[PDB]
């Protein structure tokens, strides 16, 4: 489908 | 009903982070975020999960608030602030609006990022114009137009086609770059 979204920032 | 304990325990590692760094708004919207977890750990099984979602959307939106804060620019800090403050707010129980309120506001958190990540690159043209479509996608879920669907549905696809232009700048291609941005431009300005 879409290119995929950048993955989400590291958990802090 | 684990998935909730998870997600709680990262939003208040998110809280301690803040205070820590002495971000006190990131710290009073995860332990509004917090609570708001807390509240909604019984009830309908269908909506508990959803609504766990939208809480994994609002923490990583704090996260994108801490690190743009610290990392210097303030533009996607509040931005990424009036995000996570929407999202509490919707959360509170308006299903019709908020199944579909909820998608624009996951892709508004990933435009920030997007900005963000291409503010710190030079790439400011691409952060402009993430900037400007956060800024829509923000006041249309704001917004009391009940119009809203179409609206966000040509603001996510705008979205898209700057992921496009992003993803092209990161590979090196700025011959489709600008033309993706010529697009989502376009796309963005027909919503007037």
């Amino acid at each position: 489908a879409w290119p995929a979204w950048p993955a989400w920032p590291a958990w802090p | 009903k684990k998935e909730a304990e998870e997600v709680a325990a990262h939003v208040e590692q998110i809280a301690f982070i803040a205070k820590e760094q002495g971000n006190e708004e990131v710290a009073k919207l995860a332990k509004r975020l917090a609570e708001t977890i807390k509240r909604l750990n019984e009830g309908t099984e269908e909506e508990v999960k959803r609504l766990l979602e939208a809480a994994e959307v609002a923490a990583h939106v704090l996260q994108i608030a801490f690190i743009a804060h610290e990392q210097g620019n303030e533009e996607v800090a509040k931005l990424a602030l009036e995000l996570a403050e929407s999202i509490l707010r919707l959360i509170e129980g308006t299903e019709e609006e908020v199944k579909r309120l909820l998608e624009a506001a996951e892709v508004a958190a990933h435009v920030l990022q997007i900005a963000f990540i291409a503010h710190e690159q030079g790439n400011e043209e691409v952060a402009k114009l993430a900037l400007e479509l956060a800024e829509s996608i923000l006041r249309l879920i704001e917004g009391t137009e009940e119009e809203v669907k179409e609206l966000l549905e040509r603001a996510e696809e705008a979205a898209h086609v700057l992921q496009h232009a992003f993803i092209a700048t990161e590979q090196g291609n700025e011959e489709d770059a600008k033309e993706a941005l010529r697009k989502a431009e376009e796309i963005l300005r027909r919503n007037a």
